[PDB]
Order: C-alpha cells, then sequence, then structure tokens
C-alpha cells in the first residue's frame, strides 16, 4: 500500500481515526455506522496488498529469478492479474468517496452517507458478472495451487531459498503464498458480514437502508453463483473421474 | 519455531469471530469491535516448544458448502465451537459440523470449545432461553458431546472477560504438535 492510504487506515477505527473535536459532533448511530465502513475500507485496502504481494514480490519474483517449466508460475497464481483489477478499481471508488466527503482544511475528517449506490453499482452489471467468472475460477483452481506450492518447496532447493528469502520480513509474517491464496478466498464471504453491520445503523435515511439492503441481496446472489460453479480441478485427474462426479 | 494451522469452526452464533480477535490482541476491544477477521500469526510457546500458530475463521462462508471446505487443507487443529447462551449451536455439533470435519481433516484433533461462559449464569439470558424451553448450556453436557463426538478434549471461556482463552490457544498448540 502507499503511504498515504495507510496512514488514513492506521487507526483501530472511524472514531479514532478523526480529530476527538469533530467526532463530539456526531450522534451515536452516525459514529457507529462510520466505524463500519470504515472496516469495510481498510480490510479492502489490505486486500489490495495481498494481490500486490501475489503478483509483484511472488509471482514477479519467480519470473525474474528462477528457472521454473512454463505454465508453473500461472499454476501458483491463477487469475491475480484479473482480481488485481477487480478490486483496486473498487477500492479507488471506496477511497474516492472518502475524499470527497473530506472538510475543507483537514485529510482525516468526513463521513460517508451514500455507501449503498456504490455497492449496488460494484456487484451488479459487468462488474458482478466479471467477479463471478473471476473467483469462481481462482477457487476451482485454488486446490491445485497449493499442491504445486508444496511439490516444489519440498523438491526444489532455489524455489525454497527464494521463498524463505522474500518471506523473512516481519512485515510477510502472515502473507507466505498459501496464506494469500485463502486471504483471498475468503475475502468474498466477508462482504455480508460487513454490510449487514452497516446497514444496521443506516435506517436515519431511508433510500440508504433501502440501497444497502439492495446491495445485500446482490452479494448474496454473487456468492450463491460463485458456490455453485466450483469444481476442484487436479493435476492428473482422468477424464473418467470427471464424468463420474 | 515450527508452523501449525488453526481454524475455528461453529454456527454463526457461537463467537468464534470474537474469540479470535481477544487472543490475538490479549484484549477485549475497548473502542470497537471487528465485524471480520483476516487471519493472525501466534508466536506461542507451549511446554518449552515455540510455534507459530496461524489463526484462521470459517465465519462467513457457513452457507457456501463448496467454498468453506476451501479453509481446512494442511489444518493441523480445529477449535470446533459452540456458545453456552445457544443449546441449539450445541444440537448442531455431531452430524452437521463434526462429519464435515472428519471428511476434510481426517485425525486432525477437534477441541470442543463451549464460548460465552459468562452467560451461563446471567438473568436477562435465562429468561430469554426459558420462553423456547431452554437453559444455558451445562458442563456435563458439553463434556459428554466432546466425548461422543471423539474430540481430543472440552474447554471453555469468555471472550468478553477473557478468562479461559490464554487456555484453549495453547491446549490447541500442545494438540497440534501430537503425533
Ligand atoms: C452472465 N453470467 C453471470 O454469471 C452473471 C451476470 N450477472 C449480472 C451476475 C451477477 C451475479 C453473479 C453472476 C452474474
Ligand atoms: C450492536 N453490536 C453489533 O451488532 C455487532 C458487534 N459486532 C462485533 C458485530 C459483528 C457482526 C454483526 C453485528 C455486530
Ligand atoms: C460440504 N461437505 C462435503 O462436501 C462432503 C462431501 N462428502 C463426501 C462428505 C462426507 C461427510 C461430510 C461432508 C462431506
Ligand atoms: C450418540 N453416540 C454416543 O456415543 C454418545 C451419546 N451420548 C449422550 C454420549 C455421551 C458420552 C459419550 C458418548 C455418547
Amino acid at each position: 500500500s502507499m503511504e498515504m492510504d495507510e496512514k488514513d487506515f492506521a487507526a483501530d477505527s472511524w472514531s479514532l481515526a478523526v480529530d476527538s473535536s469533530f467526532l463530539q459532533q456526531h450522534k451515536k448511530e452516525v459514529m457507529k455506522q462510520q466505524d463500519v465502513i470504515y472496516e469495510l475500507i481498510q480490510t479492502e485496502l489490505h486486500h489490495v496488498r495481498t494481490l500486490k504481494i501475489m503478483t509483484r514480490l511472488f509471482r514477479t519474483g519467480m519470473l525474474e529469478e528462477l528457472h521454473l517449466e512454463p505454465g508453473v508460475v500461472q499454476g501458483l497464481f491463477p487469475c491475480v492479474d484479473e482480481l488485481s483489477d477487480i478490486h483496486t478499481r473498487f477500492l479507488s471508488q471506496l477511497l474516492e468517496r472518502r475524499r470527497q466527503a473530506l472538510c475543507p482544511g483537514s485529510t482525516r475528517n468526513f463521513v460517508i452517507h451514500r455507501l449503498g449506490d456504490l455497492l449496488i453499482s460494484q456487484f451488479s452489471g459487468p462488474s458482478a458478472e466479471q467477479m463471478c467468472k473471476t473467483y469462481s475460477e481462482f477457487c476451482s483452481r485454488h486446490s491445485k495451487a497449493l499442491k504445486l506450492y508444496k511439490e516444489l518447496y519440498a523438491r526444489d532447493k532455489r524455489f525454497q531459498q527464494f521463498i524463505r528469502k522474500v518471506t523473512r520480513p516481519a512485515v510477510l509474517k502472515r502473507h507466505g503464498v498459501q496464506e494469500c491464496i485463502l486471504l483471498v478466498t475468503q475475502r468474498i464471504t466477508k462482504y455480508p458480514l460487513l454490510i449487514s453491520r452497516i446497514l444496521q445503523h443506516s435506517h436515519g435515511i431511508e433510500e440508504e437502508r433501502q440501497d444497502l439492503t439492495t446491495a445485500l441481496g446482490l452479494v448474496k446472489e454473487l456468492l450463491s453463483n460463485v458456490d455453485e460453479g466450483i469444481y476442484q480441478l487436479e493435476k492428473g485427474a482422468r477424464l473418467q473421474e470427471i464424468y463420474n462426479r | 519455531a515450527i508452523r501449525k494451522k488453526l481454524v475455528i469452526v461453529g454456527d454463526g452464533a457461537c463467537g468464534k469471530t470474537c474469540l479470535l480477535i481477544v487472543f490475538s490482541k490479549d484484549q477485549f476491544p475497548e473502542v470497537y469491535v471487528p465485524t471480520v477477521f483476516e487471519n493472525y500469526v501466534a508466536d506461542i510457546e507451549v511446554d518449552g516448544k515455540q510455534v507459530e500458530l496461524a489463526l484462521w475463521d470459517t465465519a462467513g462462508q457457513e452457507d457456501y458448502d463448496r467454498l468453506r471446505p476451501l479453509s481446512y487443507p494442511d489444518t493441523d487443529v480445529i477449535l470446533m465451537c459452540f456458545s453456552i447462551d445457544s443449546p441449539d449451536s450445541l444440537e448442531n455439533i455431531p452430524e452437521k459440523w463434526t462429519p464435515e470435519v472428519k471428511h476434510f481433516c481426517p485425525n486432525v484433533p477437534i477441541i470442543l470449545v463451549g464460548n460465552k461462559k459468562d452467560l451461563r449464569n446471567d438473568e436477562h439470558t435465562r429468561r430469554e432461553l426459558a420462553k423456547m424451553k431452554q437453559e444455558p448450556v451445562k458442563p456435563e453436557e458439553g463434556r459428554d458431546m466432546a466425548n461422543r463426538i471423539g474430540a481430543f478434549g472440552y474447554m471453555e471461556c469468555s471472550a468478553k472477560t477473557k478468562d479461559g482463552v490464554r487456555e484453549v490457544f495453547e491446549m490447541a498448540t500442545r494438540a497440534a504438535l501430537q503425533a
């Protein structure tokens, strides 16, 4: 992540990110809603950072330093460029909504009142179709990526040394290859929990309550479609094993 | 420091997310309790052995039967949670969660954990449950369920007061280290 966004989301909550004199101006219900919206954006920033570790540190590092057989790097990191484009675009929209909401003279005091419309846009139309297509492909290739990683780590000296080198820094403690893959697979199922809690504190404006109710329904339809479109791929599985599913 | 993986399972109301949050911060959040848990790698020393224990939550995956099992590969220990204020969460352990964990995590130790033990003697909880002809889970009901499902052991904790939380994760680490 870039320093400006890391500092804007360094605090454990929106109530600790804004100036205390600005916090004092809002009612408790507004503070509760803003704290959950801040968690959705903060966790989206971290999810985009996970995808940048996968594309820049791991994938690009393996292409530039190791002599792997063709198709091996794509097998370890399926769909990572498409996932990076989807979420960097979504994060850009969330951060622009926050930036427009800033008070003049401040880089930290804001209230986002209209998130629902942004979530409906993300989770409908062509962007929802692309999220469904990409996650159905990624999640169906998840077992295969983990197995290929385990094989290379145990049999290839140079691969093991590369992984130990780039994952040595303390800032990579939670972000080994297999950990990144599961953080990405689990991201999509965090959205309903976050949206439902924002909705619980968004009754003050009826149009906002209706828009977040619509967004929650669209996210659950996307998740149901991805879940029904998954079938784990296995290297070396024969056609007979497949058509006898 | 050897690396081990822990996964927590249980119904949406079992308190699994709060349990991981409180353990990972050694604190019940004073200002904001997070809605979700990403992951964490805890440095734990148990009985003289140093382990890096990776922690994962299954919250949000309960309705998605093809996404949920992607959390299980290479798990070394399972915490299977229920809430003591919810006999309904305990009823879903033996024939829903247990056969799933035994299928995807064969031979992995399961610790059955009764969460929210601070509510066993809470007047409001006892009043609400009595309307559905129910009462908080008794410790013998928890132990008998753990015995029935082939659990490695039975433990209780309260994420609210932190009591029992450290003990659950130190025991999970010991279970993960066993042959
Ligand atoms: C055309 N094929 C598709 O899969 C989808 C199209 N829309 C709009 C979706 C929304 C949620 C989930 C899937 C789709
Ligand atoms: C009044 N407080 C609440 O409603 C919540 C508190 N946490 C941590 C939640 C997580 C998911 C959904 C709702 C909540
Ligand atoms: C989500 N659960 C599955 O996909 C399962 C597939 N088999 C064969 C099972 C056996 C016992 C328990 C669960 C499963
Ligand atoms: C249903 N199958 C069983 O084996 C058990 C049932 N109850 C109540 C038990 C208590 C302790 C140990 C085993 C069981």
